[PDB]
């Protein structure tokens, strides 16, 4: 029930007594606050403290709980900022739960789900075209420092915005300001009213920044378990690592590659295996997972991006090179993958990114040509021409999501040779002024894509995308 | 039998302090009741003195309490073998993770054992005739031999798995195994269905050690799937399929394992115990006297880097390699298998006959110099190339078509049924078009059929 | 008998209480009957390495002395048999019945012990024989790759000792147990095995299993060597070995270095292969060969076990990948091997025929990756080329090989195509071995070359029979 502090340092204390603690459990030292039993040994309990430690000293008493860390969940968290242990930090009151989650939980087994086959839009072309996220995938973004990564979870979150999936944005080791900074940019945009935020910041304990990706989660799988469809997005996991990592030398557990003990995959593949697809009989209901990972230089095959990268279902790879030059969002659609692909699409989507996967690649490949004008054969001569084009089409500005059914038509447009006619500089005007066109005049082709989730009269299509090129005028 | 207290729960780490005289022996299961239902097994790793043993989890230590009683079972992991465990899907310690009611096995045999004795073994190279034309043509597998997976996502790696899985049934009558190292929990759920809707499910048994299971569940996986297989040879006499995807999570498994028991590590990072552990995976998939497990495996590359010491220790064991190339399956040929980067230990005169040697190397040497003309041929022009490239180019688009093959698993995507294709019929067919026999041919009549009396009959319906 | 009583154990190192008179590195046998080692004499324990597996050993668990330095059964016993580094029977024959027996651990011979080499080793192979020959008592590295033709090279020189009266030892470390079969099988088809002796620590065997295999097979080579006879060693491969010491000494927590291998690495191999040797007629005038294995990665062989082993042995045979991927078998770099002994491990009449030959065909290679006077020599060179090509398992006695070589550097296949060479050879041997036999019979009692008119006019009475394509 009761024992003593031994030694204190570096928010890690070494506790006499607690005979029949259990590993994990949560316990009370005598000023209020809170630690966790991490390492049981022969003659004393390593706790990790969960707050400050200047107060804790050697002969400090520390109570048994006799619970596991659980956290508060449901509708009250929506529209607030909290940290892991879920107590707010907007400062706007408290919040009135009954529902209660534990932050250690199960992932559901291999028959307790269902294929992935419903699409989670991200709203951003690149992504939702060639790299397609589903409902329970697990999508690893990963790449460089100001790469876009970011920008990329906040730009899905908002357009979720009608489409009744709840979001969490996790912060882990953030400066504290940049989360201030992220709220404000989901509150203007109308997106905070369905988003959980979490964040463990740079100053907390490093036990805040290990625990804070399973107390989104657990948050998450509320919502899942209940039928509902809901999106975790964990940035980061480099930062939530070394957290971990931090603590684990502190309790001396032995250190391996770049210092980090054998159960740091364990910790991630335990996190992100628990976002998933349920089947019919639980329910149907799904979690999404975003996971980021910070390389260094470039450095994939790093620790930590090897163990994440080879944990999830895919990967979208950022790249400095592509976001200096004005490719944004700076998406490497030759080595990002999506393991689900074509089942996480509609099906007007999947017939038309056909082409474009096709197109791309070739464009990247045959770019050494490029420098050499008007020399190459009208084969490989269009082609570039083609593919110039079909890249700008893929950048896209910041904060502006796209609906599904714009995406199709204009990806439609490009790879049919609809803006071959028109110069380079002006195909993101010329797709901008069409699809206002086609949200005005022509609303009957958008409404069947919406519908029926199929493009419809090819010919009819045609017919009205000509319309609009003749009123259209270059420069 | 021998009874013990929980002293330490570090991590994944359990040190069990147990009676004087009396503990239990070295990769000994030694199951623990938990406080709040249930039951953690953890396996005996080091004896630290005193009469302490540490021992490595195979599930979460969370909720684990010091005192706890844990009993010595007196055995290693023992898992059940036989017809039970045909259609099922199992874990590490051989319960059944597919809600599929009981298993009733006769036997269960402990997955650590050592390799088959030189007595036993088998004393010549003997190709397993998969039936597939480009595998047993240009890089055969072998009786008791390790092939190297490779390829990419989407291009035909678990249609491939399937189809290995069903010819061996169907013509030689040997089961299989599935062993997921390191499995994701949704590929798993997939893997499944896809397996039951092809039929191959009666043939094999499944065993998952699942990413989010403690690295000791993920290091002996392996070893349970293995178990399986050997009773079908060692028994049965059966020519067994095991499936190990991915190796190298094997090796990853091993190198956290190390980690956590404290040992000094070696070069780039990885267990001193590498080769041995491998050694002793690998060592027992081989062809006996009685019969022979041949083993497809799976393996990541770390870095791209063929000399890091994971993949480097793995190619030591390997027979052959099986290389799948999206390319092959953006054209329509499947088996999307690459003819020139696929090799075999096994493509001699010595184990396959002269001429099965001579036509292989034809093949080869045709679809080389086909691949060396294609930035010629496309800038040029075909009025470029020689008159004996010309007929060169034509033979090898007869070849790369022949080499394609309907497939029984897959009559979903072709819609054809599919065709099993021997050894010397495989060879007579491609040594008539290097011979120039059938020049005179349309190129689609090639494509996507099983013997050459199959492609000369469809070129009257063309 | 005297007892001791295990403490900890822990990857098959175990600590022991008692064995109070044991000897450092004393053999020791446990309750089970696994063997052990007494590495460590401790000022209360003694540190043992289990010698087998330790599935059955623990806390409690007791060992008792033998006596006995770290040893295996040695002579004529071991012949034809296949056995574990502690000399314990594998191929089910019943037990080796032998009153001799020799130490692990064994010093090299002494400067003075030592005469220089002078003897052929014949491998039966062309490209080695003539341009990298080994002699009775060299050591020879084998280097080269994964699949480049190291095992091949040892298993048809083994093969070509039949009725030489020459002892062989196939020392195989952590190699696959099917492979080490199918060498057994192979000598058993070839007539080769009832000389032979086959030590295997195959890859399931523990670290320390394959760390004292070459040593075993050391020891029952040397046995031969010092009662006047002479024999040949091979061990495939000491990167194995290597990795497997290293896996010992990082278990023992001992420092580290360059690519984790301990600091005594260079030592491991340098004690082997210095027992290897051509004695003097004092101490009876035997020998012992040596062919150590290193297995490189991507041909590097710059690295750190691959230059240990280069800076022990009398020279290489470094066996080159794009070559052996190319129809060119045995793929010998002639740039980079070498044989230290040279032409005084030849007969006079290979030494003078292939006296430029290495030279010759590293210029030709070189010439080859870039006329009408250097257009000659890339013609001879390619019809060269297809002499040294050769099939496994097919050994060319040294007679026929002289007469082989001599034809072709002397220019008689220059009118005949490249694709005939190799027919033309074969053939060409017949037509000698049938009716001039008496120019191969020269060669055989004396070992210098015939007269050159009549070889010439011989070979010239050949090339009217023959048809080219
Ligand atoms: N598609 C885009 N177009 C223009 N600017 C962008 C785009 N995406 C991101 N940015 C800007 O580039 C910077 C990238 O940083 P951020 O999105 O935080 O990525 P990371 O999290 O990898 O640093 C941000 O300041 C953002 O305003
Ligand atoms: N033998 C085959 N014949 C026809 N189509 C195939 C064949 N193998 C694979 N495919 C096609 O490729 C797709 C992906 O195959 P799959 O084995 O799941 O690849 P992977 O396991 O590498 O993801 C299938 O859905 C199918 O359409
Ligand atoms: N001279 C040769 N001619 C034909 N085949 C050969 C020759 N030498 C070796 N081989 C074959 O090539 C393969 C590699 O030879 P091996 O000695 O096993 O190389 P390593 O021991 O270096 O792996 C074997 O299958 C062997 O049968
Ligand atoms: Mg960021
Ligand atoms: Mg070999």
């Amino acid at each position: 029930e009761v024992g003593t502090v031994i030694q204190v340092g570096d928010g890690i204390a070494r506790v006499h007594g607690l005979e029949k603690v259990m590993a994990g459990e949560l316990l009370e030292f005598e000023n209020g606050v809170m630690g966790m039993a991490q390492n049981l040994e022969e003659d004393n309990v390593g706790v990790v403290i969960l707050g400050p430690y200047t107060e804790i000293r050697e002969g400090t008493q520390v109570k048994r709980t006799g619970r596991i860390m659980e956290v508060p969940v449901g509708e009250a968290l929506l529209g607030r900022v909290v940290n892991p242990l879920g107590q707010p930090l907007d400062g706007r009151g408290p919040i009135e739960t009954a529902e209660y989650r534990p932050i250690e939980s199960p992932a559901p087994g291999v028959m307790d789900r269902k294929s992935v086959h419903e699409p989670l839009q991200t709203g951003i072309k690149a992504i939702d075209s060639m790299i397609p996220i589903g409902r329970g995938q697990r999508e690893l973004i990963i790449g460089d420092r100001q790469t876009g990564k970011t920008t990329i979870a906040i730009d899905t979150i908002i357009n979720q915005k009608g489409q009744d999936v709840i979001c969490i944005y996790v912060a882990i080791g953030q400066k504290q300001s940049t989360v201030a900074g992220v709220v404000e940019t989901l509150r203007q945009h109308d997106a905070l009213d369905y988003t959980i935020v979490v964040t463990a910041s740079a100053s907390e304990p490093a036990p805040l920044l290990y625990l804070a990706p399973y107390a989104g989660c657990a948050m998450g799988e509320y919502f899942m378990y209940k039928g509902k469809h809901a999106l975790v997005v964990y940035d980061d996991l480099s930062k939530q690592a070394a957290a971990y990592r931090e603590l684990s030398l502190l309790l001396r557990r032995p250190p391996g590659r770049e210092a980090y003990p054998g159960d740091v995959f364990y910790l991630h593949s335990r996190l992100l295996e628990r976002a998933a697809k349920l089947s019919d009989e639980k329910g149907g209901g799904s979690l999404t997972a975003l996971p980021f990972i910070e390389t260094q230089a470039g450095d994939v095959s790093a620790y930590i991006p090897t163990n994440v990268i080879s944990i999830t279902d895919g990967q979208i790879f950022l790249e400095s090179d592509l976001f200096y030059s004005g490719v944004r969002p700076a998406v490497n659609v030759g080595i990002s993958v999506s393991r689900v692909g074509g089942a996480a699409q509609i099906k007007a989507m999947k017939k038309v990114a056909g082409t474009l996967r096709l197109d791309l690649a070739q464009y990247r490949e045959l770019q050494a040509f490029a420098q050499f004008g008007s020399d190459l054969d009208k084969a490989t001569q269009a082609k570039l021409n083609r593919g110039e084009r079909t890249v700008e089409i893929l950048k896209q500005d910041e904060h502006k999501p796209m609906p599904v059914e714009e995406q199709v038509i204009s990806i439609y447009a490009v790879t049919n040779g609809f803006m071959d006619d028109i110069p380079v500089e002006d195909v993101r005007r010329f797709e901008e002024e069409l699809l206002s066109f086609m949200r005005a005049n022509k609303d009957s082709l958008l409404d069947h894509i919406r519908q029926t989730g199929e493009l419809p009269d090819t010919k009819e299509l045609d017919a009205a995308i000509e319309e609009f090129k003749k009123g259209f005028t270059p420069s | 039998m021998n009874k013990g207290r929980i002293i330490q729960v570090m991590g994944p780490v359990v040190d069990i302090q147990f009676e004087s005289g009396q503990l239990p022996d070295i990769y000994n299961a030694i199951t623990i009741e938990r406080p709040q239902g249930g039951t953690l097994t953890v396996e005996a790793a080091v004896h630290l003195g005193d009469n302490v043993v540490r021992c490595v989890a195979m599930a979460s230590t969370d909720g684990l309490v010091r005192g706890l009683e844990a009993v010595d079972t007196g055995a290693p992991i023992s898992v059940p073998v036989g017809k039970a465990t045909l259609g099922r899907v199992f874990n590490v310690l051989g319960e059944p993770i597919d809600e599929q009611g009981e298993v009733n096995a006769e036997e269960r045999h402990p997955i650590h054992r050592p390799a088959p004795e030189f007595e036993e073994l088998s004393t010549a190279d003997e190709i397993l005739e998969t039936g597939i034309k480009v595998i047993d043509l240009l890089a055969p597998y072998a009786k008791g031999g390790k092939i190297g997976l490779f390829g990419g996502a989407g291009v035909g790696k678990t249609v491939l798995i399937q189809e290995l899985i069903n010819n061996v049934a169907q013509e030689h009558g040997g089961l299989s195994v599935f062993a997921g190292v390191g499995e994701r929990t949704r590929e798993g759920n997939d893997l499944y269905h896809e397996m039951k809707d092809s039929g191959v499910i009666s043939k094999t048994s499944m065993v998952f050690g699942q990413m989010n299971e403690p690295p000791g569940a993920r290091l002996r996986v392996a070893l349970t799937g293995l178990t399986m297989a050997e009773y079908f040879r060692d028994r049965e006499g059966q020519d067994v399929l095991l499936f190990i995807d991915n190796i190298f999570r094997f090796t990853q498994a091993g190198s956290e394992v190390s980690a956590l028991l404290g040992r000094m590590p070696s070069a780039v990072g990885y267990q001193p115990t590498l080769a041995t552990e491998m050694g002793q995976l690998q060592e027992r998939i081989t062809s006996t006297k009685k019969g022979s497990i041949t083993s497809i495996q799976a393996i990541y590359v770390p870095a791209d880097d063929y000399t890091d010491p994971a993949p480097a220790t793995t190619f030591a064991h390997l027979d052959a390699t099986t290389n799948l190339e999206r390319k092959l399956a953006e054209m329509g040929i499947y088996p999307a298998v690459d003819p020139l980067a696929s090799t075999s230990r096994i493509l001699s005169p010595a184990v396959v006959g002269e001429e099965h040697y001579r036509v292989a190397r034809g093949v080869q040497q045709v679809l080389q110099r086909y691949n060396d003309l294609q930035d010629i041929i496309a800038i040029l022009g075909m009025d470029e190339l020689s008159d004996e490239d010309k007929l060169i180019v034509a033979r090898a688009r007869k070849i790369q078509r022949f080499l394609s093959q309907p497939f029984h698993v897959a009559e979903q995507f072709t819609g054809m049924p599919g065709k099993y294709v021997p050894v010397k019929e495989t060879v007579r067919g491609f040594k008539e078009i290097l011979e120039g026999k059938h020049d005179n041919l349309p190129e689609e009549a090639f494509y996507m059929v099983g013997t050459i009396d199959e492609a000369v009959e469809k070129a009257k319906k063309l």
